[PDB]
């Protein structure tokens, strides 16, 4: 049951180089053969490359070879992925997912993925990282919070803290023409509860470090 | 490399079907597949692994076969939560390659949409833009048409759609369509007005408010 | 004769860790039998030469003539044993020893079709994979053998299999019970004859030694160099009996076996083939009381070759010590107890526990 | 994959029969295909079987020289000829199936996994006849039925609203009527708040006379 | 032809009981021998192939056992669903035959009988003939008895019962008698009832109507 | 890499028949130990125990032959050469016809020799 925890989302200009952190919480990197798996918007999941400490050995996919560097750092038990000379393909979701090596032979070389992070999603982008607005959409009833005007992805939001859960629906951001990303998060309720229970949406946006809670209510 | 051709593409069946997937690879790579499920926005999921062996706590309605350079996937009951896309993965030699992935899709009743409309925000206003917001909540099928219609204008091209994923637990569809103008433009008019057509509805269904109140 | 079946339409497809070994282990089987099919389309200078397999080939020939395995199918039908009378007149033991035929058509192929190529139970796998050894490694012997092995193995034959042709052949209760507790030296004077694989059985001719000569006495002779012992190198003269060799008495004559090496002793009975002996006069065992008496001619060689060696005994060790070689005899609780002079000496196995003749 | 075996009938005596049984969804040289009888109160008899992989037909010692066992491959139907028919003959026909995929040259039938429906053929002079359908109105927890009178040969079949009302019917078996023809009942118990709110219709299927008759009670 | 001699013919066993039926063949048959459920009015499923291998879906408390001429079949928990005729088949060699079969019952708590009288129907008079139904619904044991009483005479000969085979779910039986007579002879009388004597009520129940 | 049988020149110059008779490491590499770690090192198919079983037993009896013959054999056991592999041999041996219908319809004397 060991976990894999990834390094926040964040944006790269093109041309410079990233780094993924991978955390394994409750085993020994000299355990596992450890992958890199990303996969970029509407495209399956690509192997990138995998290290496998206790053989000492790195393998690496020909797309990537010469500009991704893998390392396991075996005293906190962190794995890392550089990848340099950013390019618009990379924007992509960053998996860091392990295979268990108890019985490891040479030549051994990365069979499968039992285990996943979260996942890291990189967005390379020249533009500059930018925080939400969030406007209400005001009133079997249904109410909702529209979220516009940020960058990079993602962002997230749960109601009443995640009190409220049966009944949201929170839509895939759509890009704008302006370049920025805007996203709508509604939540059916009974009519007669308007009046003695509050519904706020808090929004996350890691990105830009931003966390927004914002109260709607039925106008006037 | 080695290409995996997997087939379907996308495939719609009924709860409790009998459900099967293909993985071809451009040569021989013996057994040494493995196959993924990836639910929309998480990570992949281990399903089988050596082309034959079932993970642990996955329930027994999914199989695996094959060998060689021809593969399945079968999955003999199937149920709601098993909407998602499946990815067969090769390990025979690197790099390792994934298939295009198949896209399955329940086939349910027809359901009517719950259409609700939003205006846009005073607050939004203020900043000089406004967002205009129409709801279809919890649907099938996947079809349906939101067109704006200002005053008795029809709007054309001024809009966004945005569509969830298949719910897991009911195969029903949510759809959020965004009117954006400026705010010059919008207090200028009076009736905003989108209008739904889907197969769920005898007659199209018009949800409108007016900016007066 | 081992019963088969022909497999016809192996059509199991399925990548599946149990079906795998049932499909594996059916074409070990089928390529087995087709592997079998392929297979079908001093003195000793005196002796004779004998055709060692010609009985048994001879029976083997008879087999391929039309109806001749329905008989023994046919014979064999009700019991693994039965007397099958051939159609040149030869009465032969014939014997089912191991019945695939039933196996995989009735327990087997049922068990394996009923769930689509897949076997829910292990020990069903398995046990195709014992019945199948004994016909793979009957296989494996035959084809590294060209079709006639010796000794004739277990596989081949069983122990208990074998005691039962003795019990069943037309043979004297003495002879029986010779060939009953040395059934290690029967095998080993034994052929294993492949024959055919028509209809569905295949079958082999086992060619067993019959002992027509028992408890006779028998005497081993020892010889070894007799030489002068003159102090000149080269002014030495040398002399040895060639006849050395197995003696048994015979039908009122002595059959001689020279190369002593193809006789086996157990404890004190001798095996021996009368196909690699001389018929000589009782008189040959003269030359052991009197090498001059005028009744045989005692052979021997000469040679002026004085050289040293040690001949091993039944029961000691005779010594052929010449020159400046070192011959001693020793006991393991007091080292070297006797050094031989020049001339032959002997020495008897109670004191002595080695015998060293220069450097051996 | 199902085995579907032709209609019920009579047949005079004297006369052959021939039933047909269709295997869908596959192949006929897949199979043994065997057929086994059912006279009324007896056990199964097995009366032989088909190996079409093989080319091999084996009839029972019984049945041979009156027996035709063929498989057309064409349109996967095994058929089944009884000639000279007599009294002993009127039974239940079953068309059985045994996998055969992985077959020896003397491979032969073992058991009977996949099962026709049945085929009762009944021999007698008699001519078939269909019969007349009659509700059984009513009038704790209430019954109602129809009773199904005078037809010839057996059997019939019987489905209330299409097959909509299973749970507590009891169709009984059929008796012998004097005058030669069978007859039979079928009821089911209801609770009685829907004797007035619900309809009850019984569907009536007599194929050997080629008789369905929807009769609303 | 192997004849199989099955025993016991019948037997009478409650539900969660242990039940062991017999094979035996004349001559050897090594394990050549199947099992067969038949219920009634329908073909017979195959249990059990080569003497102890179960077929797919059988429940686990089915098992077989025996070689060579003996052979057992034993349901570990017998169930009310079980009811059927089991049937041993040898295919050694050829022709296959069968076993006579065993009938295996169930044996249960007494329930009485619900007792519902028909009159005949208005379309069937005009036909000419008049059939009377009486039922007797889930009751147990097996053996009831049926007396019609046409006014006060009771009525001898003149009907025909029949009787169900034990319902899957609740192993009870039903029985219809059914009493044929001629539209003349009907109309002779007015009030006609059906009384029922059975182990499972304490007093005959008596079903009539008026014409 | 590709294939189970190639021809090969060395570097003397001769060209040498070359097969690949027994593929042991990808067994080992890509099916066995992958099982083997994924179920916490556990196996819960006895299916599978058998399956390498088999697949080692000929490995094994060829170090039997070749420890107790001292590295030279002769004649050649089906351990060393199966059957199918000598006739391949033959078939694909730079000879005439008449020459690979000979050894090939008396593969028994061509162990021998
Ligand atoms: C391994 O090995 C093994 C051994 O070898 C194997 O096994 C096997 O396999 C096989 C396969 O290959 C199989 O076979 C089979 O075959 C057959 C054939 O036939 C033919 O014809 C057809 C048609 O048919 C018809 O007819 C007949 C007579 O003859 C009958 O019998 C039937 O039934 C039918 O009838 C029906 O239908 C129709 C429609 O059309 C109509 O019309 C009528 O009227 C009626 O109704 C045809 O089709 C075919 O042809 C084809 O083929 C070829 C090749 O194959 C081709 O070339 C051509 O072209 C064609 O194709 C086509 O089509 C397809 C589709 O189909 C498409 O896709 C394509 O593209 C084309 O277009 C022949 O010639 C048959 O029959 C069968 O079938 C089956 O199966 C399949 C799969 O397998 C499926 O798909 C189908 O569907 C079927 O199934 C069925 O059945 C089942 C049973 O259980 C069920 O379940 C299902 O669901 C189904 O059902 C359905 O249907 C039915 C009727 O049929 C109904 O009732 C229901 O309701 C539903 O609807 C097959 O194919 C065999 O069998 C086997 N065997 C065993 C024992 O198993 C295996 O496979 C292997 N494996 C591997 C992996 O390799
Ligand atoms: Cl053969």
């Amino acid at each position: 049951q060991v976990q894999l925890v990834q390094s926040g989302a964040e944006v790269k200009k093109p041309g410079s180089s990233v780094m993924v952190s991978c955390q394994a919480s409750g085993g020994l990197l000299e355990d596992y053969i450890i992958n890199w798996v990303r996969q970029a918007p509407g495209q399956g999941p690509e192997w990138m490359g995998g290290i496998i400490p206790v053989l000492g050995t790195v393998h690496y996919g020909p797309k990537f070879q010469g500009r991704v560097t893998i390392t396991a750092d075996e005293s906190t038990d962190t794995a890392y992925m550089e990848l340099s000379s950013l390019r618009s393909e990379d924007t992509a979701m960053y998996y860091c997912a392990t295979e268990t090596a108890l019985v490891v032979s040479e030549t051994y070389l990365p069979h499968y993925f039992d285990n996943w992070g979260q996942g890291t999603l990189v967005t390379v982008s020249s533009a500059s990282t930018k925080g939400p607005s969030v406007f209400p959409l005001a009133p079997t009833a249904a109410l909702g919070c529209l979220v516009k005007d940020y960058f990079p992805e993602p962002v997230t939001v749960s109601w009443n803290s995640g009190a409220l859960t049966s009944g949201v629906h929170t839509f895939p951001a759509v890009l704008q023409s302006s370049g920025l990303y805007s996203l709508s998060s509604v939540v059916t309720v009974p009519s007669s509860s308007l009046g003695t229970q509050t519904y706020i949406c808090n929004v996350n946006h890691k990105p830009s470090n931003t966390k927004v809670d914002k109260r709607v209510e039925p106008k006037s | 490399d080695i290409q995996m051709t997997q087939s379907p593409s996308s495939l719609s069946a009924a709860v409790g079907d009998r459900v099967t997937i293909t993985c071809q690879a451009s040569q021989d790579i013996v057994n040494y597949l493995n196959w993924y499920q990836q639910k929309p926005g998480k990570a992949p999921k281990l399903l089988i692994y050596v082309a034959s062996n079932l993970e642990t706590g996955v329930p027994s309605r999914f199989s695996g076969s094959g060998s060689g350079t021809d593969f399945s996937l079968t999955i003999s009951s199937l149920q709601p939560e098993d909407v998602a896309t499946y990815y067969c993965q090769q390990y025979d030699n690197l790099p390792l390659t994934f298939g295009g992935g198949t896209k399955v899709e329940i086939k349910r009743t027809v359901a009517a949409p719950s259409v609700f409309i939003f205006p846009p925000s005073d607050e939004q206003l203020k900043s000089g833009t406004a967002s205009v917001v129409c709801l279809l909540n919890n649907f099938y099928p996947r079809e349906a048409k939101v067109q704006w219609k200002v005053d008795n204008a029809l709007q054309s091209g001024n809009s966004q759609e945005s569509v969830t994923e298949q719910d897991s637990k009911d195969s029903t569809y949510s759809l959020s369509s965004t009117l954006t103008l400026s705010k010059a433009d919008y207090e200028k008019h009076k009736v905003y007005a989108c209008e739904v057509t889907h197969q769920g509805l005898s007659s199209p269904v018009t949800k409108s408010f007016n900016r007066g109140e | 004769t081992i019963e088969l079946s022909n497999i016809k339409e192996n059509k199991c497809n399925g990548t599946d860790a149990k079906v795998k070994l049932i499909k594996q282990e059916l074409d070990k089987y089928k390529n087995a039998v087709t592997e079998l099919q392929l297979l079908m389309q001093f003195l000793g200078f005196l002796l004779g030469v004998g055709s060692a397999i010609a009985s048994g080939v001879a029976v083997c020939k008879v087999l391929h003539l039309e109806g001749e395995v329905n008989k023994i199918k046919s014979a064999l039908l009700s019991t693994n044993k039965a007397v099958v009378s051939l159609s040149n007149g030869v009465s032969v033991l014939t014997f089912k020893v191991l019945d695939l035929k039933n196996y995989i058509d009735k327990q087997l192929l049922p068990i394996l079709n009923k769930q689509s190529c897949s076997i829910s139970n292990i020990e069903t796998v398995i046990e195709f994979q014992q019945k199948n050894n004994r016909l793979l490694e009957i296989t494996r012997e035959f084809s590294v053998n060209a079709g006639v092995t010796t000794p004739v193995s277990t596989y081949m034959l069983t122990n208990s299999e074998l005691l039962s042709l003795i019990n069943d052949m037309p043979i004297t209760n003495d002879q029986k019970k010779l060939m009953s507790n040395n059934v290690q030296i029967v095998r080993q004077q034994s052929y294993s004859i492949m024959c055919i694989i028509k209809e569905e059985v295949l079958a082999y001719v086992v060619q067993l030694p019959l002992y027509g000569v028992i408890d006779t006495p028998c005497w081993k002779l020892h010889t070894s160099p007799l030489c002068t012992t003159n102090t000149k190198e080269g002014s030495n003269i040398c002399l040895t009996r060639t006849d050395r060799g197995w003696y048994c008495d015979n039908a009122g004559s002595v059959s001689f076996f020279p190369q002593a090496e193809t006789c086996k002793v157990q404890s004190n009975r001798v095996f021996c083939d009368t196909m690699n002996s001389l018929t000589l006069p009782s008189e040959v065992n003269l030359c052991n009381v009197d090498i001059f008496n005028p009744k045989y001619d005692c052979k021997i060689m000469t040679s002026k070759t004085d050289v040293s060696s040690s001949v091993i005994t039944s029961l000691g060790a005779i010594v052929s010590c010449y020159g400046k070689t070192k011959c001693t005899a020793s006991n393991k609780n007091r080292g070297i107890i006797k050094t031989f002079s020049n001339g032959c000496d002997y020495v008897s196995n109670k004191g002595v526990d080695t015998v060293s003749v220069g450097n051996t």
